[PDB]
């Protein structure tokens, strides 16, 4: 299980965060989000509730971890460890190039 | 109080995205 | 650098005096914007190729 | 056997184009969301029984309507 | 030059009766080619009726009002056939015809698919044909890149959760999820053919050491063992 | 135009006496700019009172901003509450 | 109007609707195979003379189940709202 450390403050997200999708490394607590601490560069459109919990058993593939593959491989182009912990780091390397095909 | 200069919380982006949470992968002794 | 707060979570019904841990502080009234939503962006602006 | 899901909320109508969900869009005929939660909430409970939902609706949508929106 | 968008125009820009279109046989007959009996439900009509309703300020400036009127007639009348026709449609329907239930199933998801332009399975190289192909994508992405960011649900399973003034339920983003899946999985097209082609010219590239049946076969194996034949050293 | 700022202060002063309400870090979190209070997340697109009709001065007391927001009936949560057990 | 359901009531109603959706489908190819993007007004209004006719018999027969399947969920849109700290350059 990894962190998240919340951007624009040093809190700790307790199990969902909100994943910006224009810097695209960034997240937010709940409470940052509500109240819009975010910057005002940023809209509130492009934030998407993420979890952090560990899902089911494996071989699911909500659509929150395809959303994160495909972010992965739009922002590294190879690198599939970087493309496997992005995804969360609980799906191995031949199971993210076996879903991706 | 108006002579109070505040401290800043930096993020660090690297921090801020997947760090996760070596003797506990017994290989290395 | 002028700073402010979070939003007190102290309800709508609670009557009570308004404490202060400190003198120096101030206290202001946050006035809730509202009116049709801005056009928002599309989908092009939000995740094009990087 | 694994397929490519359809997704048909997202899709745009074609023929018509004026019978689509609000956000998808740029007596009556408005249907509003308020209403339209109302039809999916009655079609939820009574299973299609025309008059116990076209006043749930609230009155101002015709049976007929109601069918040609639930089509 | 669309009229039928000159007026939605003129009337979105708020001033309609400052130009009024300039209606003369040089400008109202240049972009009709009557009227030309619009189409939509009501927004080609709406229209109609406030261009109608602006221009009853000048009525001899504008010729073109006749032509308007005369379709009004003929959408009064197609109306009037219309409701004549459906109370004699309701009085012809036979007392018992007890219509099957998988068949009904079958009309409703065939209409449903056909609405929305998928294919519909039926159950009742060549570079011309990879273009045909390769513009229908182009559609999907320019129609799916045209939705607003602002895209939330409102599931019928809110209601357990009892949501405040200012609560934040945990179903908002099953659309715009599933809407970005598609958009950027239809934009790693051709990664995973590049993946692909390193797959297939890597598994088929060898082909006679790995499958048993191909490296077990007479010719294959004399071919193998012929092409590692050293040289005869003279002498 | 910078994205890393800090935007997010805290003063050395231990106040935390009557602060157990607002947002702490686990001291008090100073931001560089206020909160926006957002009424109702979910806009009702349709509604006359929103929409405006180009057919047919005029003011309505609407009850409460919650006509503008897609709350559902109390029949179907008791008939969802029913479903529970 | 209608000008041909009047005629094809007094029989079975849904031969007309099966012998209208192949239509639709060899019209769907057609245009497929033909680069073109908006729909004829061939089969526009050939569409809403086939949705009539499953109207009509809901609006007569009440046939036994007229199933019900929704995914139970309608796309909304939501209100949207900048940060409040300022850009800082
Ligand atoms: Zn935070």
């Amino acid at each position: 299980h990894k962190v998240y450390i919340c951007h624009t403050c040093g809190n700790e997200s307790i199990n969902v965060r909100y994943h910006n999708l224009r810097a695209r490394d960034t997240n937010l607590c709940s409470r940052c989000f509500q109240e819009g601490h975010f910057g005002a560069n940023f809209q509130s459109s492009d934030f998407i509730r993420l979890e952090n919990n560990g899902n089911s058993v494996k071989k699911n593939w909500s659509d929150q971890e395809m959303l994160l593959l495909l972010e992965g491989i739009e922002m590294y182009e190879d690198q599939w460890e970087k493309i496997a912990d992005h995804v969360g780091g609980h799906k191995r390397v031949e199971d993210c190039i076996e879903k991706f095909l | 109080f108006e002579t109070m200069v505040a401290n800043p919380i930096k993020v660090s982006r690297l921090q801020s995205n997947g760090v996760l949470t070596i003797h506990y992968s017994l290989a290395n002794f | 650098m002028d700073l402010f707060s979070s939003i007190i979570s102290k309800s709508n019904l609670d009557k009570r005096p308004h404490e202060l841990p400190n003198t120096n502080f101030k206290i202001n009234n946050v006035l809730p914007q509202t009116d049709i939503e801005n056009e928002a962006p599309r989908l092009g602006f939000v995740g094009a190729n990087t | 056997k694994k397929e490519f899901p359809v997704n048909l909320t997202i899709k745009k109508n074609v023929y018509d184009s004026a019978q689509d969900f609000n956000a998808l869009q740029d007596v009556k005929k408005n249907w509003s969301d308020q209403e339209m939660l109302l039809l999916l909430e009655g079609i939820e409970m009574y299973e299609d029984q025309w008059e116990k939902i076209a006043d749930h609706v609230g009155g101002h949508k015709r049976v007929e309507d109601c069918i040609e929106k639930f089509l | 030059l669309q009229e039928q968008s000159e007026l939605m125009s003129t009337v979105m820009n708020n001033t309609p009766t400052t130009v009024a279109a300039l209606a003369a046989v040089a400008a109202a007959s240049e972009t009709n080619g009557t009227i030309p009996k619009p189409r939509s439900s009501a927004q080609l009509e709406q229209l109609l009726y406030r261009y109608r309703a602006i221009q009853n300020h000048p009525k001899e400036n504008k010729l073109e009002i006749k032509a308007i009127e005369d379709t009004f007639r003929n959408i009064s009348r197609d109306q009037d056939i219309y409701e004549t026709k459906l109370d004699t449609l309701r009085k012809s329907i036979d007392k018992g015809f007890q219509y099957d239930e998988d068949l009904l199933n079958k009309h409703l998801v065939a209409l449903q698919l056909l609405e929305k332009d998928t294919d519909v399975p039926d159950y009742f190289g060549d570079p011309d044909t990879e273009i045909r192909i390769s513009a229908r994508i182009s559609n999907r992405i320019n129609e799916l890149e045209r939705l607003p960011a602002n895209l939330g649900t409102y599931s019928l399973d809110d209601c357990l959760e009892f949501i405040t003034k200012d609560d934040l339920s945990s179903r908002m983003d099953t659309f715009k999820i599933k809407a970005l899946v598609e958009l950027k999985s239809l934009k790693l097209l051709t990664k995973q053919k590049s993946i692909r082609q390193k797959l297939i010219n890597n598994v088929a590239s060898q082909a006679h050491h790995n499958i048993p049946y191909l490296r077990d076969s007479p010719f294959t194996a004399a071919a193998q063992r012929s092409v590692q034949i050293r040289s005869k050293v003279i002498v | 135009i910078m994205i890393d700022a800090a935007s997010s202060f805290v003063l050395p002063i231990s106040i935390t006496k009557n602060v157990d309400v607002l947002q702490r870090t686990d001291e008090i979190l100073w931001f560089r700019g206020p909160s926006v209070i957002v009424n109702e997340r979910i806009i009702n697109s349709g509604d006359p009172h929103l929409s405006l009709p180009l057919n047919r001065n005029e003011k309505e007391s609407l009850p409460g901003p919650f006509v503008l927001g897609l709350r559902p009936s109390a029949k179907f949560t008791a008939h969802r509450l029913s479903m529970l057990r | 109007g209608d000008d041909e359901i009047e005629n094809f009531r007094n029989g079975t109603p849904d031969k007309l609707v099966s012998d209208s959706l192949l239509k639709l489908k060899r019209l769907r190819k057609e245009r497929i195979l033909n680069k073109v993007l908006k729909p004829t007004t061939e089969e526009r209004e050939l569409y809403f003379k086939v949705k009539r006719i499953l109207k009509e018999v809901i609006l007569a027969k009440k046939v036994s189940k007229v199933p019900i399947n929704n995914v139970r969920a309608f796309p909304v849109l939501q209100t949207n709202y900048n940060g409040s700290i300022p850009v800082v350059r």
